[PDB]
């Protein structure tokens, strides 16, 4: 029942392997390296079989049952990996997992990879049964604040030397794409064996390959950093993400902000936050957004959003991204006369 | 569907044409909601499909009448949108036209009923144009629409237009009073609100729409003095948003007419709210707000899948902006 | 009122009526089967709003007149569940029919028979009788030229034309015409009607080429045919089928005779290298010579030469090889006569042995 | 079998068609000279003779007596075309045949020679409904088709078609029929139908036709059905909801003189009498235009309004031209938005109150 | 280039070469067969890149040497569609091939032979003749155990190892290994190569129980088989097949000899009475007793008792019914001997009479 | 698939694709490989009214030639020449009106 992290998982494996393993999170590089380390430790221990299966209703289970109830002809103590679906286990998958836990054997080394389960999905019969001998490695992608420390530690483990400028450049270029960040670190190490990576060194051999989500864009707009908002909008545009989801995500927070600002005239903020049941970590962010802009704003923003939606699903043009970045700049502490944007 | 008394004359007229064999193949009924145009179309189809009609009414016992009662007549190919949708596709028109393309099984006449030509798709209407121009022998069409202007020019040209005018105001008032036990003022307000078309007012009374209107009126009464129009969203955000916008538009129009001087108002049931709204707002502000409300209602009705709450709150914010002194008020212009 | 039925005799009419019926009739009662009893016979009827198929079978046990409706799916399931060769007992008791399967009793929903879309009275305009062989031959000769889906609604069926002692079937799709006429032995009024695709297909799949003649009666709007114990009625279209005399070539001067087997083999061999989509071929006809040529978009040339009898000049005619092959397959004779005027005119195909049938093919213009 | 006047009186020769002299002359000259194109696009408003002219051209091309400017209408092919039976005249609906297979078979069967006639006419209706891929595929056929097929294209609005289609087609702009032509055609039809008619009724029906003769015939049939088989002025006025009285002028005077109570009372009584609101707006627009005209030139006023001359003249002396233009603009704005208003009464009242807001 | 043949002689080899070649080709020329006439022989190769089937036919007419590639499908259609017994004369004019048959002529587009994927001049590492019977026996003995679909690509096929005057085939799918050896009679260098599933399937398809000595040539990455005048070349699947020597138990002291037919019928009865999937059957063997029970915790235990000739220690093992049934089917005889060491070991099955073929399976842990 | 085969009689197997911009993105990508390295006896002649829809790769793989709308004077001169060749009476004002009506498309 031990919750651990991939950074310190090597020591946990070295002190002794565990019957059950499961990697939960969203970071691809951390999950991949944890899986590789576990598999290598198992192989050193003497496990030669590395069976992998993907959980899906279309996929069968007779082969899985036969392999879990049977050894290997020219090996022993197999290892089985299960790739959970992105949405998460359903009732049938829950039945399958508890069945697997029922006949689980010590010689089999269980590994599970997939998106981190939710609170409702956290509790389950198979999960409780495995809790007696379950070590779960959290594999979430570090936040922007946690990114510089993570990349600095990664570089130090690689015997490289990074300054503040190089760390900032790497964070900017590979925000949320830590796999590409590590690949870039390896490439830079190969290019310059000396190990000293100054700002020209990193900047001349890097590319903008960051990946984001619309929630990150809304957070950037709330903070008010124009450069980050424009960068994330560019990344989402290049990724091909449709603007409808961005518009909806922006609209939700815009309506929340408008309601809070209008009803905060004679009502304490704490009572409103408690009633709305918003995230505790977002209380200060919402306060900063509210006090950063007055009622003069949050009015042309809504009209601009409505105009954007109309021009999107009525004219069916391609200038939606221009309107989105205009609204992004508007939400920041900018003049934005709105004559250009037709707010 | 129900057969309202005021359908007696018009029906008796239309059937007379079919009594002489000179009836128009394509008939377009211009009737407001609640006027029972569906009942009129059903009665006309029953008369047409009756094997041995007597006078105007059908016999009620011939094979055609029995099939109509059972609702399985091989003829009488009706067109209507899918229950889970709100528009009629071209495929339905295609298959109905193909079925009409051959002789009637009973050897009598074939009837086609389009429940609402307004919901008909442009492609569907254009496909229907050919069969409507030169229908096969003994083929009759019965279209229906609230606003024939919304239909295509060609389709309106093909059809013979019959306008089902509503009854006299007093007749509708007394009919509703006999039907629903409520104050005559509320009945008159509903009738004027429903464009003086009984049945639609009756439908409004039957549902919870009356309580919604009362809540909206109370919210507007609270908002007008304080100026906090945003709270109105609470009483406006609903699946029936266009109806609530129409109610608000009628209230604003009544206030404006009271300002200009008038003896009758649509919202007679709330003199106090109309008086307060007229007193607390200038005629230019009332006109601007009414135009904005009507435009947003039209956008909500015409546009499909538009974010309702977003448009409503944008309208509320713009209305609040207009009330601020020194702000230029937009004026309608084609 | 007791209904005693034998499973072995019950099987056949039920399958025939359930054939056209689908999984979702789209109406609550359309898929239901109307069972009626009159005098000493019972009729099982099924309709799909555009056809009515009724099987009439006699009985020996006493009964009383009546009519009722039974769901097709539940009835078929009950029949399947019962052991083969057993007896079926059905009783009309109240609003729900009662079926006795051995010691078990089951209740089945019933619906009024007055709601079934079936004709109560029938009027016939022209009626006659013919052996099934005549109709089978006529349809086999004419149907393959029937159009499947064309904007010209009148061209997607078969024209039945009864003139005096002669009965004729005509079909076309704008590119090929097939006509088959022959005497029937009795005089009839000059009447022409059009039977749609579904009617002809159902008639063919229902016809068995038996020795018992069938009676056909055509009314103002519908056509009904009774063969043995089955009666199928469909509704016509009356799209004013084009006159077939005009489409035929007017005095085709150039006549050439050929062997049906040789010609069909040559066309089949040419078709392999012809355009798989356009399927066009060229025929250079000269004195006792027929050169068939075919090309492909890849420029694959296929040429062959056939010896025939022909006294005309030299000409080049384009054709659709598929239509010619279909005509030859539907011909089934030892000799084939082709009549034509010029390269830009329709070409007629007949048999020297008997002219009871003829075909016309529209050439290719590039 | 009884047929409506639109079907009964469909032109069967180039002389029975009313108006559109230029296109008819061009078609006749082309047929006579033998200079015939392979693509005839007809553009114009509804009820002007698209299908009629297309069918007449098809008959002329397919007549058994050679290519004739005026088809006889009695041949086998001529009669079949008149009855919609001719196989070589394929009438295609663009909206229905939008799928890929439809156009693919449309351009695949062109190579086959005509079954009966000398030309395999393709009459495609409302061509603007075809998909872009359909136009792209049909460009080749429309450019260099075989010398046995003619494409006849009909569309309400030609601009929506791809520019290439317009380039490859001869465009004939069917002018909207004027009031005089519609009145003359209706008079001729009623005289040939042995139906009595009044000049006022014919004028009103032609005015309400809005330039389309099919709409005029439909209105005539509606009046016949309602008018107990008689085209009477009173019956047509009742059917069409035409004021033809001083109510419109009184309402215009009230609107110009503010006095909102009078305007509201007039609208209330008009609604009680059940009139057509679009007719009321059109009447107001006509009155305002006449007032402007008399302000510019007093001699431009007729005698029909003599009973209301002086009062009308008073407006021409009291209302400055700019105010007249403002009122006309407001009435036109109301006209545009009347269909889209929640109710016709609400639209009219909003328009009149907006006009009332204007004042010197 | 020019030659003349009869369609009777070409119908079979064309079908053979064009059989495996199906679907769209990876390269356009791979969709075409390469035919070459030289020294009185016409060889047609239906290359599939991975596999090459070559059919050789004899030429007696005055041909002319030459090679060219032509699409297989249309050429085969042309050859098949001609009249039976007709002679086909093929010539090359320009870049096209002309086919003449009596009065019929065809033209086909031909790609240059240079662009055809050339069969490299790799010399066979081990070439040796062998009768068909031994090869067929080896394939039958070592084809039921190879994995049909496994992540380990090298286990999809089976491994042929030639050592001295011996050829051995080993197949496995992760649980059982079947190994069959046959003395070739000629000393050869040691060499191991994995043949893929499709290659062996095609090879066994080629086998027809003839007297032609089947010549096998094992190369660095290609295996070729000559049967009479037909050649089949396949690309050996790479990887490294696990050594079978370690898999074979050293001293399986415990022995069990029993009638093969008795075990076959017992397993068939268990399978038919235990059609439910999963839940491998548990067999308890004791002195003159064998009780097979269904592991299904839900389905009733269809226990079956047989009187085997075993008289050793008693134990219960949870085997898979399908696995043992297939293994016993592969060994079709009257008696069978299974040797095991303990509860957890690989039981080796063999024929009580012959021991050339071994069937080392392992129990399914319970 | 049939591009590799040699031309029937012509020295090149010229391809002329009309309105190439209508091809899907996948079709363009599949065509890229043959466009870069076509057989020596194969020539591609793409044509489209809207060149901005084409992928940048397609544009870079081929020589572009953007035909310009013909001048009004050029259209008038061409009309005069063809009418003179056909022996048809014409007036300068009529030719000017026709040239004005035809914006830049000589076909119009
Ligand atoms: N120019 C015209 N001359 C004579 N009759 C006409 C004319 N235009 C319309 N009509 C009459 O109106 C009927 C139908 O109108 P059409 O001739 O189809 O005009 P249309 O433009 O084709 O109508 P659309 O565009 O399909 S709605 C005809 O049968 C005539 O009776
Ligand atoms: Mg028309
Ligand atoms: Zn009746
Ligand atoms: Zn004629």
């Amino acid at each position: 029942m031990i919750r651990l992290y991939p950074e310190q998982l090597r020591a946990q494996l070295n002190e002794g392997l565990r019957a059950a393993y499961l990697l939960l999170g969203n970071d691809p590089l951390l999950l991949q390296e944890s899986q590789d380390a576990v598999r290598q430790v198992a192989a050193a221990q003497g496990f030669e079989e590395h069976h992998t299966f993907s959980i899906d209703p279309n996929t069968d289970w007779n082969a899985i049952f036969s392999l879990c109830q049977a050894m290997s002809l020219f090996a022993s103590r197999q290892t089985l990996l299960l790739l959970l679906p992105e949405n998460g286990p359903n009732a049938a998958i829950n039945e399958q997992l508890l069945t697997l836990t029922g006949l689980l054997h010590d010689d089999l080394l269980l590994i599970v990879r997939g998106n981190k389960l939710s609170k409702a999905q956290e509790n389950a019969a198979w999960f409780t049964a495995l809790a007696n001998r379950s070590v779960q490695v959290t594999c979430q992608t570090p936040e922007q604040a946690q990114l510089p420390r993570w990349v600095a530690a990664r570089a130090k483990q690689l015997n490289l030397e990074l300054d503040d400028a190089a760390n900032q450049v790497l964070c900017y270029c590979y925000e949320g794409n830590l796999l590409a960040l590590a690949q870039a670190l390896e490439r830079l190490s190969l290019l310059w064996p000396d190990g000293k990576l100054t700002l020209p060194r990193v900047e001349q051999a890097v590319n903008d390959a960051a990946h984001f989500t619309p929630f990150h864009w809304v957070d950037a707009l709330l903070m008010g950093k124009s450069k980050r908002a424009l960068h994330i909008l560019q990344q989402l545009r290049l990724e091909g993400s449709e603007p409808v989801i961005l518009l909806r995500t922006l609209q939700r927070e815009l309506l929340l902000l408008v309601n809070l600002k209008r009803q905060s005239a004679h009502t304490p903020l704490r009572a409103l936050f408690d009633k709305h049941r918003v995230w505790q970590n977002r209380r200060g962010m919402m306060g900063e957004a509210l006090n950063r802009l007055s009622q003069t704003q949050l009015r042309q923003a809504v009209q601009l959003l409505t105009r954007t939606e109309l021009t999107l699903k009525q004219d069916y043009g391609q200038s939606v991204w221009a309107e989105l970045e205009g609204l992004s700049l508007l939400l920041c502490h900018k003049p934005l006369a709105d004559v250009f944007i037709d707010g | 569907m129900r057969w309202y008394p005021w359908l007696r004359p018009d029906f008796e007229k239309l059937v007379a044409s079919y009594q002489a064999g000179r009836g128009h193949h394509a008939l377009l009924i211009q009737a407001l909601p609640g006027m029972g145009d569906d009942a009129l179309i059903y009665a006309l189809s029953r008369y047409l499909l009756c094997q041995q009609p007597q006078g105007h009414k059908s016999c009620g016992h011939c094979r055609g009448c029995q099939l109509m009662q059972a609702g399985t007549h091989p003829d009488y190919y009706t067109l209507a949108p899918e229950k889970g949708k709100n528009t009629l596709g071209v495929d339905a028109v295609r298959e109905v036209t193909e079925k009409l393309n051959e002789h009637a099984r009973l050897g009598g006449a074939k009837v086609v009923w389009v429940t609402d030509a307004a919901l008909l798709t442009d492609a569907a209407a254009n496909a229907l144009l050919k069969t409507l121009e030169e229908p096969p022998a003994e083929t009759w069409f019965f279209l229906a629409t609230r606003e024939p202007e919304r239909l295509l020019a060609t389709l309106r040209s093909r059809c013979r237009l019959h306008y089902l005018a509503p009854p006299p105001e007093q007749y509708a008032v007394t009919w509703l009073s006999r039907e629903v036990t409520m104050s005559q003022d509320a009945l008159l307000a509903a009738l004027r609100l429903s464009a003086g078309s009984p049945g639609a007012a009756l439908a409004l009374f039957q549902g919870d729409n009356w309580q919604a209107r009362e809540t909206l009126c109370q919210a507007l009464a609270y908002s007008v003095p304080s100026g906090d129009w945003y709270s109105l969203l609470a009483a406006l955000n609903h699946e029936q948003a266009p109806a609530r916008l129409h109610w608000l538009a009628t209230l604003l129009m009544d206030a404006l007419k009271r300002h200009h001087g008038a003896a009758q108002v649509t919202n007679v049931d709330v003199p106090g709210l109309v008086a307060e709204l007229a007193n607390h707002l200038s005629p230019s502000r009332l006109q601007a707000i009414l135009g904005d409300v009507c435009h947003i209602r039209e956008q909500l009705m015409s546009v499909t899948g538009i974010n309702r709450e977003l448009l409503i709150t944008d309208l509320l914010l713009r209305i609040e902006h207009y009330l601020q002194p020194g702000v230029v008020l937009p004026v309608p212009h084609l | 009122m007791k209904f005693t039925v034998e499973r072995e005799h019950l099987l056949k009419p039920l399958q025939q009526v359930s054939g056209p019926l689908g999984g979702r009739p789209t109406l609550p009662i359309l898929g239901n089967l109307l069972l009626q009893v009159a005098d000493g016979t019972l009729s099982l009827t099924g309709t799909d709003l555009e056809m009515e198929m009724v099987a009439r079978v006699a009985l020996v046990q006493p009964h009383e007149p009546g009519a009722t409706t039974v769901p097709a799916r539940k009835f078929f399931d009950i029949c399947r569940g019962l052991p083969e060769g057993a007896e079926i007992a059905v009783q009309l008791e109240g609003e729900r029919m009662l079926v006795r399967s051995g010691r078990s009793r089951f209740s089945l929903s019933t619906l009024p028979a007055a709601d079934f879309p079936n004709l109560d009275d029938w009027q016939s305009e022209v009626e006659f009788t013919l052996p099934q062989a005549t109709m089978k031959r006529l349809i086999e000769a004419t149907q393959f030229s029937m159009a499947h889906q064309d904007v010209r609604y009148y061209l997607n069926g078969m024209l039945f034309e009864t003139e005096g002692e002669e009965l004729r079937t005509v079909a076309t799709d704008g590119h090929r015409l097939a006509v088959c006429s022959m005497p029937i032995g009795q005089s009839l009024p000059s009447h022409s009607v059009i039977v749609p695709r579904k009617g002809v297909i159902e008639l063919m799949r229902m016809l068995d080429g038996g020795d018992n003649p069938l009676r056909v009666q055509i009314g103002s709007n519908n056509i009904r045919a009774h063969v043995g114990d089955f009666i199928f009625t469909s509704k016509l279209v009356d799209g004013r089928f084009p006159d077939y005399r005009r489409v035929l070539p007017k005095n085709p001067d150039k006549h050439l005779e050929a062997g049906c087997d040789l010609l069909k083999q040559a066309f089949a061999r040419a078709a392999i290298l012809s355009n798989e989509k356009f399927r066009g071929v060229r025929l250079y006809v000269s004195e006792n010579q027929l050169k068939i040529t075919a090309n492909n978009p890849e420029q694959e040339e296929a040429e062959e030469i056939l010896d025939v009898t022909y006294s005309g000049a030299e000409m080049e005619i384009g054709f659709n090889v598929s239509y010619v092959l279909d005509v030859l397959n539907a011909l089934k004779c030892e000799n084939v006569r082709m009549m034509l005027t010029d390269s830009v005119s329709s070409v007629q195909i007949e048999d020297a042995a008997s002219q009871s049938a003829a075909y016309v093919v529209m050439p290719m213009r590039l | 079998s009884y047929q409506v006047l639109a079907r009964k009186w469909r032109p069967q020769t180039f002389a029975d068609v009313v108006g559109q002299e230029h296109v008819l002359t061009a078609l006749a000259n082309g047929l006579s000279l033998g200079r015939i194109h392979h693509a005839y696009l007809f553009s114009g408003t509804r009820g002007v003779g698209k299908t009629s002219i297309a069918r007449l051209l098809a008959k002329g091309l397919n007549c058994e007596t050679g290519i004739t400017a005026t088809p006889c209408g009695v041949c086998d092919n001529c009669r079949e075309i008149e009855q919609g039976r001719f196989v070589d005249l394929i009438e295609i609906d663009a909206a229905s045949r939008t799928k890929v297979e439809d156009t693919r078979d449309l351009l695949d069967n062109v190579q086959y020679a005509p079954a009966r006639g000398r030309f395999k006419v393709y009459l495609i209706d409302e061509v603007h409904m075809l998909s872009r891929h359909s136009f792209n595929a049909l460009l080749k056929t429309l450019e260099e088709p075989p010398e046995h097929v003619k494409f006849l294209l009909a569309t309400t609005d030609p601009q929506k078609l791809p520019v290439t289609i317009l380039s490859r087609c001869l465009q004939f702009h069917l002018k909207a029929l004027d009031v005089e032509q519609i009145r003359h055609q209706l008079e001729h039809i009623l005289n040939e139908e042995h139906i009595a008619h009044e000049p006022r009724a014919l004028q009103l029906l032609a005015r309400a036709a809005e330039g389309s003769l099919r709409d005029a015939l439909s209105l005539t049939d509606q009046a016949i059905a309602s008018g107990d088989g008689q085209v009477s002025t009173q019956a047509v006025s009742a059917m069409l909801g035409t004021l033809d009285d001083d109510q419109a002028l009184s309402l215009v005077e009230a609107m110009v003189e503010a006095n909102g109570e009078r305007v509201m009372a007039l609208i209330n009584e008009a609604a009680a009498r059940g009139i057509e609101w679009e007719a009321l707006l059109v009447e107001m627009l006509g009155l305002l235009h006449r007032i402007a005209m008399v302000q510019l030139s007093p001699a431009a006023l007729g005698n029909d309004m003599a009973a209301i001359e002086l009062r009308m003249r008073e407006l021409a002396r009291t209302i400055p031209p700019t105010d007249i233009q403002l009122y006309y603009q407001t009435l036109l704005i109301g006209r545009k938005e009347l269909p889209y208003a929640p109710d016709r009464r609400m639209g009219v009242e909003m328009t009149l109150l907006r006009a009332l807001a204007f004042h010197p």
